[PDB]
RNA sequence: AAUCCCCCGUGCCCAUAGCGGCGUGGAACCACCCGUUCCCAUUCCGAACACGGAAGUGAAACGCGCCAGCGCCGAUGGUACUGGGCGGGCGACCGCCUGGGAGAGUAGGUCGGUGCGGGGGA
RNA sequence: CACCUCGAUGUCGGCUCGUCGCAUCCUGGGGCUGAAGAAGGUCCCAAGGGUUGGGCUGUUCGCCCAUUAAAGCGGCACGCG
RNA sequence: GCGGUCGCCUCCUAAAAGGUAACGGAGGCGCCCAAAGGUCCCCUCAGGCGGGACGGAAAUCCGCCGGAGAGCGCAAGGGUA
RNA sequence: GCGCUGACUGGGGCCUGUAGAGCACUGAUAGGGCUAGGGGGCCCACCAGCCUACCAAACCCUGUCAAACUCCGAAGGGUCCCAGGUGGAGCCUGGGAGUGAGGGCGCGAGCGAUAACGUCCGCGUCCGAGCGCGGGAACAACCGAGACCGCCAGCUAAGGCC
């Protein structure tokens, strides 16, 4: 549930050298902040496999603090498909957009034996406060029969918050 | 055989193979993918030799995505060569494929099943490949 | 149809272009001569 | 054989004096196809859309957004 | 202060404008040192040839 | 509906003026009043003003107008000003505007 | 006179001033509005344009505010590319140095600013 | 393609004389066989030697007759006036 | 040789000034208009949606939305409410 | 003859639409949804008419491509100003030419087959005319380097030191 990694600071020191050093360059920012940071690559991978902009990484870093960062971009260099830079978005309480994973819970839920599961989105974008952060979203919907398409408000909408809308869309259907 | 319907110009210049880049590249549609290690013109008749290798392995099952497309016209001079008079005579089409791009990219199949199909699929290709899975790094979007 | 504009007398003037059968008429329009100033200028030949 | 094979002469178009060059009345300033530099202060524009100093002066360029690009001659040469 | 530029590698086979440069520093031959003022223009040429030349700062 | 006939014809008649590069004598006629400024463009500056508002007069606006006409010459001619270009803006040159114009003679000339 | 605020002109920046939604203004200005005798008008129509007005309304228009759904603007880091200097690969092509350095995207930003002149307030 | 040779590098085929290569036609040695034996198939090793006489056509080549262990394929200015 | 071609305009090639080649990729001209010309005064598109007799995917009419994708005699480009 | 104006360099303005990238236009284009038209399979034959595991407008999600696409757009390049720059520099007038078969290599394209010691342009270089010297076994053009003469003197370059 709680993902801590590390961080450090940098000013000079070409990212070519850092990257050559096993250390993944990146930046740290929010409304109130911008700062150059680097992390260990191997460290970051193990976390990011798991974390993955769905979950909060609390950083740490020296002058030890703990910053509620979301990761909002990863730049991989296309040739080797390995990340060449990350930028960490630090939370503080203002409503903020993000991607919350979806959990489809149930049986085929209608037209069983057999339908089409057909998940349109693996995630969803939701305007949410830093304080209450809905680490996943329950989707049951006993049907879901032939010709039905789930939009938005047909979704759980955890007690924390509202959507990033537009409410008219599709998540699952059976054809 | 893929081929654009309704082209704007038949016969376009060759142009270079530089600079492995430009989209594709992150595995947007499926559970596993074939990524280009080297640049090439890959031929429609090559793409379909890959497509069929795989649908054959799924026994018409699975889902297959392709994701490179042959829009680049390939010309040729009849045999009978002599340089001049004109340019002449489109044979096939190619898609230009530089490194790090995902072609093909299956889904809805067991891992070792797809990984065997993609490996076959790869031998039909002129360049070297890499098989991949999918990632946090392939983000969300 | 190449076009040549006389005026009244002294016959020096200036020339023109008509690519059409309109006007098929006497084809006459106001212009400046090199001696007197701005007379009627009809079309001949 | 090829049914291709033409092209027309180069029209040697574009800008003939740049900003802060000293011009003279009549110097042409831009050679251009449409109206893509509109005449400014002391700049005429001929039937081929061609811009020329109205006065001796020096040339300045002005980019007025939706109003376009403008060539002026700033007098007192 | 000033600059000691000494020609260490032949310009033969380098572009004409680089050849023009060494003229502007009045270097006509290999190994020839020249001591000339450090100013922005004298610097441009000295940098333009920086691969043929060897420099030090000098009073 | 984007950019109405009013504001086109307005630009159309203005832009021509601003070319010849004279002083501009701009005219705003409203339902009640009629006002006139004399503007220097490239200094972006008004020089001489006149109106039925500031001269607090009424009684038959075409006649009011000619009066803010003679009123502008007077004030303006006093600064050295002669030779301007007559704006007329959205207005047909007619009526109240024709009259402020044709009373704007004795100074500020050629109209 | 000045400073301020509101309105009317009229410029400049040329979307951070825009669309949409809400709210608000009629004393004064402005509009709509009252008429069509008169000037002058609409390939028919005072719709418009024009004149003479002043009963009414700020409904429309406009002016002023508020909201970031849209639109528009947009870093910092990092890449691509590259002027100059060097390497590597049969090749397609790749890499290092030194200097320059995008585009998209992320953070954000914005429901304008401002000049001259009027009219009115203080 | 147009690089030496147009103040000349004679051009197909045959004949004579060969020599080399091995991607081996035969002979020798092998593995596998859907190899019972005999006889094949296929692939590996191997260039020492061998590799016929006729009909037809200028022919190379090919077809055919009769044989054979076999009737190898190439190169040498399509070897050699 | 045969075939094609030969002057002019537009675009690309053309490497962000200009210029730039090939029997490189594609197209056009050898006219036209007495209004399709000068000037003054007005007017603003295409398209979509709703409405409306004969009216249909589109004849004309009305509403709203539409910043230019329409038009500019003809090819393309640039330009342009 | 003029005589500081030259190549190159510093700063400053202006100009441009390529590399890159983008998809707003012109086209191409993968997967999905939603939907006109439709193949139809057909319910009727009167308007009807339900379904799409085929086409496929628009439209929305996701994902790409382009010499003759561009909402964007580097490095550079060009030009003017001011400075450095005295150079087998520059400008003006004249006399004399020769040349108008180029070649290789690098880089950028076209043609070709992402062939050619191929062909055609661009910017650079060398051979040409440096088949004089050193390196690369030998070798016009690759690396080094511009040979006025002499020396049984020294230091180096490339490349080398059994
Ligand atoms: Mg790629
Ligand atoms: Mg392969
Ligand atoms: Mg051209
Ligand atoms: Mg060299
Ligand atoms: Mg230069
Ligand atoms: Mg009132
Ligand atoms: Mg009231
Ligand atoms: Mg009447
Ligand atoms: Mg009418
Ligand atoms: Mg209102
Ligand atoms: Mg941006
Ligand atoms: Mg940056
Ligand atoms: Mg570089
Ligand atoms: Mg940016
Ligand atoms: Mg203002
Ligand atoms: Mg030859
Ligand atoms: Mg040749
Ligand atoms: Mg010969
Ligand atoms: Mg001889
Ligand atoms: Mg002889
Ligand atoms: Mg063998
Ligand atoms: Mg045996
Ligand atoms: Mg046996
Ligand atoms: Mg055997
Ligand atoms: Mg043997
Ligand atoms: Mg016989
Ligand atoms: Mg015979
Ligand atoms: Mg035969
Ligand atoms: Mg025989
Ligand atoms: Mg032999
Ligand atoms: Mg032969
Ligand atoms: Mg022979
Ligand atoms: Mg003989
Ligand atoms: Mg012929
Ligand atoms: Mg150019
Ligand atoms: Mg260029
Ligand atoms: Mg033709
Ligand atoms: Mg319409
Ligand atoms: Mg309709
Ligand atoms: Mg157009
Ligand atoms: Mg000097
Ligand atoms: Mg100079
Ligand atoms: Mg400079
Ligand atoms: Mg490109
Ligand atoms: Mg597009
Ligand atoms: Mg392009
Ligand atoms: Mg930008
Ligand atoms: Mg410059
Ligand atoms: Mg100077
Ligand atoms: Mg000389
Ligand atoms: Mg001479
Ligand atoms: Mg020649
Ligand atoms: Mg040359
Ligand atoms: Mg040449
Ligand atoms: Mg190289
Ligand atoms: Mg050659
Ligand atoms: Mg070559
Ligand atoms: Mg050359
Ligand atoms: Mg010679
Ligand atoms: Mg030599
Ligand atoms: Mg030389
Ligand atoms: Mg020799
Ligand atoms: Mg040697
Ligand atoms: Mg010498
Ligand atoms: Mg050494």
């Amino acid at each position: 549930m709680e993902y801590r990694l590390k961080a450090y600071y940098r000013e000079g020191e070409k990212p070519s050298a850092l990257r050559r050093a096993g250390k993944l360059p990146g930046v740290m920012y929010n409304r109130h902040l911008n700062r150059k940071v680097y992390v260990d690559l191997v460290e970051f991978d193990k976390v990011f496999r798991q974390a993955s902009i769905h979950h909060v990484i609390v950083l740490e870093l020296p002058d030890g603090q703990s910053l509620p960062t979301l990761v909002r971009q990863v730049n991989l260099d296309k040739r080797r498909r390995r990340p060449e830079h990350v930028d960490f978005f630090v939370l503080s309480d203002e409503p903020v957009e993000m991607y919350v994973p979806l959990r489809f819970v149930g049986t085929p839920a209608g037209v069983r034996a057999g339908g089409v599961l057909q998940e349109i989105h693996r995630d969803i974008l939701v305007k949410v406060s830093p304080r209450n952060i809905p680490e996943f979203i329950e989707v049951d919907v006993s049907g879901l029969e032939i010709g039905d398409s789930l939009h938005a408000s047909d979704l759980k909408l955890p007690p924390g918050v509202e959507l990033a809308v537009s409410p008219e869309e599709t998540i699952a259907a059976v054809v | 055989m893929l081929m654009p319907r309704r082209m704007k110009y038949r016969k376009q210049q060759r142009g270079r193979l530089k600079g492995a880049t430009k989209g594709g590249d992150y595995v947007a549609f499926g559970d596993y993918g074939l990524v280009a290690l080297e640049p090439a013109w890959i031929t429609a008749q090559q793409i379909e030799a890959a497509r069929v290798a795989m649908v054959r392995h799924f026994r018409r099952g699975g889902k297959i995505f392709i994701r490179i497309f042959p829009d680049k016209p390939y010309t040729k001079k009849p045999l009978e060569v002599r340089m001049g008079k004109g340019k002449g005579n489109v044979e096939g089409y190619v898609a230009v494929v530089k490194p790090g791009r995902v072609m093909f990219e299956v889904a809805g199949v067991t891992e070792e099943q797809a990984m065997e199909a993609l490996r076959i699929a790869g031998h039909k290709l002129p360049i070297k490949t890499k098989i991949v899975r999918r990632d946090a790094y392939d983000e969300a979007q | 149809l190449l076009l040549e504009c006389t005026e009244c007398k002294r016959r020096n003037y200036a020339t023109e272009k008509n690519k059409r059968n309109t006007p098929n008429k006497l084809e006459l329009r106001k212009y400046c001569p090199w001696c007197r100033k701005h007379t009627v200028h009809r079309e001949v030949k | 054989s090829t049914r291709n094979g033409r092209d027309s002469q180069a029209k040697r178009l574009g800008v003939k004096r740049y900003e802060g060059q000293v011009v003279r009345a009549g110097n042409i300033l831009v050679r251009q196809r449409g109206t893509r530099f509109k005449p400014g202060k002391n700049v005429g524009m001929g039937r081929d859309f061609t811009l020329f100093a109205l006065v001796d002066g020096v040339v300045e360029f002005q980019d007025r957004g939706r109003l376009g690009r403008y060539v002026h001659v700033r007098p007192l040469a | 202060p000033r600059l000691k530029v000494k020609l260490v590698k032949s310009p033969i086979g380098y572009p004409k404008d680089q050849k023009a440069a060494l003229k502007a520093l009045g270097l006509r031959r290999l190994q020839q040192e020249r001591v000339l003022e450090d100013t922005p223009a004298i610097r441009g040429n000295v940098e333009k040839v920086a691969h043929l030349v060897r420099v030090e700062v000098v009073e | 509906a984007r950019l109405t006939a009013y504001e086109r014809r307005k630009f159309r008649v203005r832009n021509r003026i601003k070319r010849t590069g004279r002083l501009r004598l701009s005219v705003f006629r409203s339902l009640k009043h009629i006002y006139a400024q004399i503007i220097d463009d490239e200094k972006g500056v008004t020089l001489v003003s006149a109106s039925s508002l500031a001269l607090k007069l009424k009684g038959n606006k075409t006649e009011v107008a000619r009066q803010v006409g003679r009123a502008l010459a007077e004030k303006a001619l006093a600064l050295g000003i002669k030779q301007v270009a007559f704006d007329r803006g959205p207005y047909k040159y007619h009526g109240r505007v024709k009259a402020l114009a044709e009373g704007a003679r004795e100074g500020g000339l050629e109209f």
